[PDB]
């Protein structure tokens, strides 16, 4: 002999929310910008020589 | 003694007791159970424990 069960109307179970999200581009690479090293060199040993 | 039976052939030594009393079936709490009235009028069901 065994206790009678009814199941009764089935509890809200919690809901999922997918999501679609966009990645962030990488930095860029500075490209190698130059000064005249050797110009401002010579500079300071003429204005020296005098 | 049918459970003294099965104890027999388990191997263990069936049930003994000494002093002025009786045998019956109790609750986890030692509390017996109705010796005149039915098991369905009782709150038992299958699977308990005795």
């Amino acid at each position: 002999m065994k206790r009678g069960f009814a199941r009764p109307t089935p509890e809200k179970p919690p809901v999922i929310k997918p999501e679609n999200i966009v990645l962030s581009t990488p930095l860029s690479i500075p490209p190698p910008e130059g000064k005249p090293w050797w110009l401002i060199v010579v500079g300071v040993v003429v204005v020296g020589l005098l | 003694k049918v459970v003294n039976s099965r104890l027999r052939e388990l191997g263990e030594a069936p049930l003994e007791a000494t002093g002025r009393g009786r045998w019956a079936l109790c609750l986890v709490d030692g509390a017996p159970l109705r010796a005149t009235q039915s098991l369905t009028e009782q709150d038992v069901y299958d699977g308990d424990r005795l």
